[PDB]
């Protein structure tokens, strides 16, 4: 019973929480990777004049 | 002044002899380098061994043959004077290393069955005697090339003939010519066949004096039995392959009644193809009937 | 008097909140950007030294250092770029299963089957790595051991907990309870302030720190998760699990985003990681090889092939500069 | 060159850590691994008192060689996820006690189902196993007075105990389904001088011979 | 050396060719 | 606690040999390599040989080759030196000095006591012999080097050292940059290629001294002058 009753107070507090629209959380993965893009070196390669590993 | 192999009715059959020990030589000692090269987990320091064995075998039959038969049966060297220091040369490297690998691979199954406490060899151990081998091998197949000469023969006014022979400092009856045969015998042959006989009779009674707990015990010495008869073969065909082509070398350098003969071409190609049968008996007995190289066969057959 | 049926009224109220929630799909937003092309990366480095199979690794802030596990009953800390070993730690218990690397770098942490874990002072006087503190307290198996600060560390054990101790004292302050199946691993948000955890009864918790409360749950996969790793961003995360399929959650919207499967692959994925900007995914399988995902669009980009044996461990270094695989055959391999 | 004063010596350091990890290697590579499973109280103590939470590590030696067992039990967690950190052991003892064919908490064939899970494991398909069975001599004096048809429905046979010891013997070596490369060696475990650890010695150089012959490709 | 100079002078000739014209292997 | 205690250091007649020992307890003797550092009566410090970890390297310096001999004898935890045919010249107190080598480690932490013998290449050039100033008040030293100590790995190899007033030297500054464990704060290093220089802030009382500085990028090890601050 008292396993219960926490399975229970556990499921309220999760229910009652603020979602935001999936497409409006799609945007912001989007607007971070294309900010994001210049300064990776594994998408574009780096010469190997600065590349410690080569 | 002819002899038997002049007759197209032997000739023929001679070269028909030697192209199906070619044949099953060049198939037969490409199998396991391959599977080695192949499959990545059969690159033990075992199978090393046997690898360097197959590669030893195959520049016998893609020299040693087809070499001397031309030679014989034309009667005369027509591939160049450079030829003549280098043909013999490369022979006896790939004779004296076949057979230096395998009392190897005698020793190395004494080692890891009768200590079976120990710990087995590295890779850079390996690597070491496989190269000693060929490096020592090299050396001493020098005094072929050394005492190797290139010379133009005229008997009759017009007999001119090209011979490939060896020459020795000495004059008359020079020792040197039977030092060498008696050398090669006492090499290559006895101190071998001491090793690998000594090392296999410890094998042998090892595996009949052990008694295994339980119940199974009985099934243990049926799988035994196999195995002495395979260690059998491996000595019978060695011994009786390459003795009647040295004890043939060694009469000639003692008696001179075995050159003036007119059969002498006829005897030594006799002993030759059975002393070439090694080829081909290697990868059947060392590559085929155990079980590791057994199923990479198959699998990688399909 | 009803409580289990106002369980189940709860659980179905909030799977049409998520519904109504959902309105638009990953693929017909992404759809119309470019795809990354074809990403080749060749080896750069092997590390040998290893005697068995390495379980774990771990890079360094500094992204030059790197720590490794082997179940021989060694840690060393490696100098990537020229290959040399600058440690070797002698383990009292040879089955390690973990290891973690201090964000300062005075510290190495290591756990497994003796159900304790242990810390390493790297800057001593006397010129010797030493225990520093022996942690024990856990009824399981540690799977996954995170420094969370220079005096905090959070683990994960295999009796279906987590804690969160102090290296100091040597007692847990508070202790993370929920899960049904063992823990497998554990996430630290890049700001510090929550972590992510999944378990063996497919389902992963979004806990705080703090609090010590569970905020919210996720249960789309099908088998155990094994893996689990936060967005650069931190405000997703991906899991991968035992039927071969990898999967995008995202927190705001608390529900899920992208699948990312193959029709040719039917190992479980052992490791998972992702880039600088978060752009590529990387997961290690049972197959012997790793993938290069597109984050984006779900398709696959490259393969990471050269290794004979399982791919236990993966690692992406902090400046996006290399990535580090071990494997089940005792090699290291850095790749670019 | 191109290396400092300070790089040369730091190179010549790693040769030296090199160096130790070579040699501590080998010497681990000369000792023997055991790992011992039973189903609770199975009669393990005895076992290990004889030779004297989490894992626990015993050391012996006996003829030259060293011997380390690993008691797996105590704990409380699913084995699927961390049996595979033990493939590679020699040999794998199982102990099972005879006088548990009627208790029940039918726990005989809870010991069955846990001896058919690790033998057939795909892990451990080609390492051999040493069986014990404990509890001889309260078996004897259990079998006068309960009959084995409680646990075996089926078996049709006398009350004698040398009848009754060899039907649950032949019940346990035939839920092995690796016939080839995979052999079990069973012993009635007793208390006379050391044949406990005699048999072991005997078990796993057996072991140990037939692994060398199969490297070599001789069997 | 070539015997130069009936029955056993061919003896002579048929042993200086096997002589020259011989293998090892 | 770590600690290097020397003996052996007598009067000598000229032409005589001598020996040396140097005994340390408190740390892990076989991984750590060891120099011996002498100092004239009136003049600075200057290197002359040097042991690795494993006896495996053995470096002297170029006036003592074929003369010296240094060894070390692992299990006993003691370094010694064996001297032969000794001038007029090596007249000194010798210094026993611990080092170890790998990424990120201070070399050139721990120097011995010093033991006193009676017997009877990169120029570093410092600016100022002598520097007077009052508490409260920044002063720079800076030490000038023939050949740049910049390396192509892009570390810089130079190390400021402390000469209280009858004590052994302590290490401040390495590799130009960084600041020794212990050390306050308020010693600053600075420089490029050829031109380096100490800053210190808040001068106190401790900071009463001479200051060298070394340069360990190649075969022998040189010293500076030294600068002395009242």
């Amino acid at each position: 019973i008292a396993q219960a009753r926490k399975l229970v107070e556990q499921l309220k507090m999760e229910a009652n929480i603020d979602r935001i629209k999936v497409s409006k959380a799609a945007a912001d993965l989007m607007a971070y990777c294309e900010a994001h893009a210049k300064e990776d070196p594994l998408l574009t390669p780096v010469p190997a004049s600065e590349n410690p590993f080569r | 002044l002819i002899d038997s192999t002049k007759l197209i009715e032997v000739q023929v059959v001679l070269i028909l002899a030697y192209c199906s020990i070619i044949l099953l030589g060049v198939i037969g000692n490409s199998l396991v380098i391959h599977v080695v090269i192949k499959f990545k987990s059969m690159r033990t320091v075992t199978n090393f061994f046997i690898a360097n064995l197959a590669v030893a075998d195959l520049l016998v039959n893609t020299l040693c043959l087809p070499f001397t038969l031309t030679y014989t049966l034309m009667g005369e060297w027509k591939m160049g004077p450079v030829l003549c220091h280098l043909v013999p040369y490369a022979q006896g490297l790939a004779v004296q290393v076949s057979t230096i690998t395998l009392t190897v691979i005698a020793l190395d199954r004494y080692r890891c069955i009768v200590y079976h406490l120990e710990s087995k060899i590295s890779k850079r151990i390996s690597f070491l005697i496989i190269g000693l081998a060929w490096g020592i091998s090299a050396l001493l197949a020098s005094p072929l090339a050394i005492f190797r000469e290139y010379s133009l023969i005229e008997i009759i006014p017009d007999f001119e003939i090209v011979a490939c022979t060896e020459k020795w400092p000495g004059e008359e009856k020079s020792i040197y010519g039977t030092v060498y045969s008696l050398s090669s015998l006492l090499i290559l042959y006895v101190l071998p066949l001491g090793i690998i006989s000594f090392s296999y009779t410890r094998i042998w009674s090892k595996l009949k004096n052990h008694v295994s707990p339980g119940a199974a015990n009985d099934h243990y010495h049926q799988r035994r039995q196999k195995t002495t008869k395979m260690l059998v073969c491996v000595v019978v065909v060695f011994a009786v392959c390459w003795l009647p082509l040295h004890a043939f070398q060694l009469a000639v350098d003692i008696d001179s009644q075995v050159l003036d003969l007119k059969e002498y071409k006829l005897i030594f190609t006799v002993f030759h193809i059975i002393a070439m049968c090694s080829t081909f008996a290697n990868p059947l007995l060392y590559g085929w009937m155990n079980s590791n190289y057994r199923k990479a066969f198959l699998s990688a057959f399909r | 008097d009803q409580l289990r049926q106002e369980a189940e009224q709860l659980k179905n109220q909030i799977r049409d909140a998520r519904k109504a929630c959902a309105d638009a799909t990953l693929s017909q937003i992404t759809n119309n950007i470019d795809p990354v092309g074809r990403i080749q990366m060749r080896t750069r480095r092997t590390l040998r030294g290893h005697l068995a199979k390495i379980y774990a690794m771990h890079w360094g802030t500094d992204s030059r250092l790197l720590v490794s596990a082997s179940q021989d009953g060694k840690l060393i800390i490696w100098d990537s770029y020229t290959t040399n070993k600058v440690h070797a730690i002698p383990l009292r218990s040879s089955w390690v299963m973990t290891c973690a690397y201090a964000p300062s770098g005075n510290y190495v942490a290591c756990g497994g089957l003796d159900n304790i874990c242990s810390i390493y002072n790297l800057k001593t006087r006397e010129g010797n790595v030493r225990v520093s503190r022996e942690l024990a307290g856990h009824t399981g198996y540690l799977s996954c051991c995170r420094f969370l600060d220079d005096n905090q560390i959070v683990t994960s054990s295999g009796d279906t907990t987590c804690a969160l101790w102090d290296i100091e004292t040597g007692q847990q302050t508070t202790t993370f309870t929920g899960h049904t199946g063992d823990v497998m691993s554990l996430s630290l948000a890049p700001d510090t302030r929550l972590f992510v955890s999944g378990a063996c009864d497919a389902s992963a918790k979004l806990w705080d720190v703090r609090e010590g409360m569970c905020r919210q749950t996720f249960t789309g996969h099908e088998s155990d998760i094994n893996a689990i790793c936060f967005f650069p961003n931190g405000n997703a995360f991906a899991t991968g699990s035992d039927d071969a399929t990898c999967r995008l959650f995202d927190l705001r919207a608390d529900q899920e985003l992208m699948t990312y499967s193959h029709d040719n692959i039917i190992c479980g994925i052992t490791s998972v990681s992702f880039s600088k900007s978060g752009r590529l995914l990387l997961a290690g399988y049972d197959d012997f090889n790793c993938n290069v995902w597109d984050a984006l669009k779900a398709d696959r980009a490259g393969v990471l092939a050269g290794h004979d044996n399982r791919v236990s461990c993966l690692g992406v270094t902090d400046d996006g500069m290399a990535v580090a695989t071990g494997s089940w055959d005792s090699f290291l391999k850095i790749w670019n | 060159c191109t290396l400092s004063a300070e790089d040369k010596a730091a190179v010549e350091r790693s040769k030296m850590i090199d160096r130790n990890l070579r040699e501590d290697g080998e010497k681990a590579a000369r000792e023997v691994k055991l790992l011992l499973l039973g189903a609770g109280e199975s009669g393990k103590s005895t076992i290990v008192k004889q030779m004297k939470t989490g894992i626990v590590e015993t050391h012996f030696t006996f003829k030259d060689l060293h011997f380390k067992m690993f008691d797996v039990g105590g704990q409380r967690s699913e084995r699927k996820k961390w049996i595979h950190c033990f493939e590679g052991v020699t040999a794998i003892i199982f102990c099972v006690a005879l006088s548990d064919y009627d208790l029940v908490l039918n726990r005989m064939h809870e010991s069955m189902k846990l001896f058919d899970s690790i033998c057939n494991n795909k892990w451990f398909t080609d390492t051999s196993i040493i069986l014990f069975l404990n509890k001889k001599d309260l078996f004897e004096e259990k079998i006068k007075k309960s009959p084995l048809t409680i646990c075996y429905p089926e078996y049709a046979g006398s009350n004698t105990y040398e009848e009754a010891a060899a039907y649950i013997q032949c019940q346990f070596e035939d839920l092995n389904k690796r016939k080839d490369t995979k052999e079990i060696y069973t012993h009635f475990t007793c208390a006379t001088d050391t044949k406990n650890v005699q048999f072991v010695f005997d078990a796993v150089t057996d072991v140990i011979i037939k692994n060398n012959l199969k490297d070599c490709g001789l069997f | 050396i070539k015997p130069e100079a009936l029955n056993r002078y061919y003896a002579s000739l048929r042993h200086y060719l096997n002589l020259v014209t011989r293998q090892r292997y | 606690d770590v600690q290097l205690v020397e003996s052996g250091g007598g009067l000598v007649q000229p032409g005589g040999s001598r020996k040396l020992s140097c005994s340390a307890s408190g740390f892990a003797f076989s991984s750590f390599g060891m120099h011996w550092v002498r100092q004239a009566p009136e003049k600075g410090l200057e290197w002359v040989a040097y042991i690795s970890s494993g006896s495996g390297t053995i470096y002297y310096a170029d006036t003592v080759k074929g003369r010296f001999t240094i060894s070390r004898d692992d299990p006993k935890n003691t370094l010694f030196l064996q001297m032969t045919s000794l001038r007029s010249e090596d007249t000194a107190m010798y210094y026993c000095v611990r080092s170890i080598y790998y990424y990120g480690s201070s070399p050139f932490d721990f120097w011995g006591q010093g033991t006193t013998l009676t017997v009877s290449d990169i120029v570093m050039t410092q600016a100022t012999s002598s520097v007077p100033v009052t508490p409260g008040e920044s002063v720079s030293i800076s030490c000038r080097s023939s050949k740049s100590l910049l390396h192509s790995n892009g570390n810089t190899y130079l190390y400021w050292f402390l000469q209280r007033p009858g004590q052994s030297p302590q290490l401040l500054i390495y590799r130009m940059s960084n600041l020794a464990s212990g050390v306050p704060d308020r010693f600053s290093g600075s420089g490029s290629g050829t031109a380096f220089t100490l800053t210190i802030s808040r001068l106190e009382a401790e900071d009463v001294g001479v200051y060298y500085c070394m340069q360990h990028l190649e075969y022998p090890l040189t010293f500076g002058a030294g600068t002395k601050l009242e």
